[PDB]
């Protein structure tokens, strides 16, 4: 199960369409069990489970529909109808799926995640991502400055523009922030339902966690 | 306490008792010694979401939009140097020729070469120096 | 009343084809008598209304949709996608049956059978019905 936790740290986040809201979920599945972390962007919830709990809980939820634990796990790896309740702070996540042409049930018994995993799975990665993204901004801004030194050499001796629509204004970073903060930040920083996060950041998430 | 902390953000010490953090201040208020203890519980999941997770996520998205807007900026400067060399019938001192920008390769070089230090959490130090003006803006928004 | 003879394999017995005979009053949902045989021996038992309700509630499905699975398993109603599997000790007479998907066999139910005392005679009756029934659908066919 230690390897299940290690896989989990380095899994990306998926996005789940409930009827009631959406969730973010990272999951790591093997034949050995699973580990899951879930969030609604206000709270975070954790479960880890081995094959013992799989065959017991599946025999409860699905009385006569027998399998080895690993075949259930394999299907969850495919990943259906999602519903949930917070009962106390069990985010019980209830999943209806199709397998074998039969309806299937799993319930995740997700407790409030520990502050330590919230740090390791979100805050530290998300911080590390913001610093890394800022170094990318810094390297695109050096690259933009380098292309201006290049283009200014043309402007310094001959070299008129032909296509009257290719002009760039000289790149300056403070003013590129100024315009971004008014025109782009409202939309771009919006959390929404977490679909923006899962759509464009998972590569950096995977890289920063593995760093 | 305010005038003590504002320049710094006297001596301090930090002690944990179970879940709770105590922050201790030794200083002087007048010529006389001044003592304080801050008595901090674990912050609630509400506060951690509002002060950390959500804004940090909103910063990463906005920074990803910055990278996108700077990449379209970079490509628009590459059409411009092309229009000088390819048809604007001229050269340069050569010592300044840039490579054509491609964000796939920009990211792969970045993430082999620069990521190891770039995402360093460290002492949280560089986050408070590089990222705060974005943090205040994202939180307002 | 209705009956339906169906051919199956026990996982205990790969090369022996077994015959299931189910017998009930038009809705299989109302309960049924069941016979197993292998051409050498026979066994029998029964299932009821509230058991099938309870067993569908047991899997969280709509009744009638679950009765669908029972028709398909027990009555040869198998769609092109459906593979069914049969298990029986003849000693204990514990039966159970299943469907195969997800690289697994999935149990769909269990019976207490009893070893039948007049094997060759319920067999005789069984196959005479079959000679007759073929012949009736044949006569309709000739006309068309």
């Amino acid at each position: 199960m230690e390897e299940l936790e290690q896989g989990l740290l380095m899994q990306p986040w998926a996005w789940l369409q409930l009827a009631e809201n959406s969730l973010l979920a990272k999951v790591f599945i093997t034949k050995q069990g699973y580990a899951l972390l879930v969030s609604d962007l206000q709270q975070v919830w954790h479960e880890q489970v081995d094959t013992s709990v799989v065959s017991q809980r599946a025999k409860e939820l699905n009385k006569r529909l027998t399998a080895p634990p690993a075949a259930f796990l394999c299907h969850l790896d495919n990943l259906a109808t999602f519903s949930c309740d917070c009962v106390a702070d069990a985010l019980i996540l209830r999943v209806r799926s199709e397998l074998s042409g039969l309806p299937f049930y799993w319930n995740f018994h997700c407790m409030l995640a520990s502050p330590s995993l919230v740090s390791q799975h979100l805050i530290r990665p998300l911080m590390g991502m913001s610093l890394a993204l800022q170094c990318q901004v810094r390297e695109l801004a050096t690259l933009l400055h380098m292309k201006d030194l290049e283009i200014q050499d043309y402007q310094e001796s001959g070299a008129t523009l032909i296509r009257d629509r290719l002009k760039t204004e000289p790149f300056e970073e403070n003013s590129f922030l100024e315009q971004f903060m008014i025109e782009k930040l409202p939309e771009a920083c919006s959390i929404g339902d977490g679909k923006p996060f899962v759509m464009n950041l998972q590569d950096l998430y995977m890289a920063v966690t593995t760093q | 306490l305010d005038n003590l902390l504002r320049p710094l953000l006297a001596t301090f010490s930090c002690d944990c008792v179970a879940d709770a953090l105590i922050l201790r201040v030794r200083s002087e208020l007048s010529g006389l010694p001044f003592y304080w203890n801050f008595h901090c519980m674990l912050a609630s999941p509400s506060l951690v979401s509002q002060h950390l997770i959500r804004p940090l996520m909103g910063m990463s998205l906005a920074l990803q939009c910055q990278v996108r807007e700077l990449a379209t900026l970079l490509h628009m400067k590459d059409l411009e140097i092309q229009d000088y060399q390819e048809s604007g019938a001229t050269l340069i001192r050569d010592r300044l020729k840039t490579e054509p920008f491609e964000e796939n390769s920009f990211l792969e070089q970045f993430m082999i070469e620069k990521l190891p230090e770039a995402c360093s959490i460290g002492d949280g130090k560089p986050f408070v120096m590089n990222l705060q003006d974005l943090y205040m803006a994202v939180t307002t928004q | 009343m209705e009956r339906k003879i169906s051919r199956i394999h026990l996982v205990s017995e790969p090369s022996i084809t077994h015959f299931l005979q189910v017998s009930w009053e038009k809705t299989l949902e109302s309960g049924f008598v069941i016979t197993l045989t292998d051409g050498h021996s026979a066994w029998t038992g029964t299932v009821s209304e509230s058991e099938i309700s309870q067993e569908a509630d047991d899997m969280a499905m709509e009744k009638g949709k679950y009765v669908g699975e029972l028709r398909k398993a027990l009555l040869s109603g198998a769609g092109p996608a459906d593979v069914y599997t049969f298990n029986f000790s003849k000693e204990s007479c514990y039966f159970f049956f299943e469907k195969n998907l997800k690289d697994v066999s999935f149990r769909l139910g269990s019976f207490n059978l009893e070893k039948v005392e007049n094997p060759a005679e319920v067999i005789r009756e069984l196959i005479c019905y079959c000679l007759d029934t073929i012949a009736e659908n044949q006569a309709k066919n000739e006309h068309l």
